[PDB]
């Protein structure tokens, strides 16, 4: 019943790319594989990336 | 527009806590004051019968 007396609690933060298992995969390539639009980078990284 | 807020006060508890103790300091001063005033209600009825 005072100030700061607070008790705190930790809280990581978990999803797929966390653990590292982003790209996780097995089989290997499908097919002779054709060039990146610029897409698939802001898909990666985020809409904004640079 | 109840959403439009001022800052937050910094260690209300404190705060609260000092004006108890102004009220309850004012209190008791008002029952000294009345523990005075009785004695002499008893005092001038004895003189005055005498």
């Amino acid at each position: 019943a005072n100030d700061g007396e607070i008790i705190a609690i930790d809280l990581k933060e978990i999803t797929a790319k966390t653990l590292g298992l982003d790209g996780f995969n097995v089989s290997g390539p499908k097919g002779t594989p054709a060039a990146l639009v610029a897409a698939d980078y802001q898909a990666a990284y985020g809409t904004t990336t640079n | 527009l109840s959403s439009i807020t001022s800052g937050a006060s910094s260690n209300p508890l404190a705060k609260l806590d000092a004006a108890l103790a102004d009220v309850d300091t004012l209190r008791s001063s008002l029952g000294a004051v009345q523990n005075r005033f009785d004695s002499v209600i008893s005092n001038l009825g004895t003189t005055v019968t005498n």
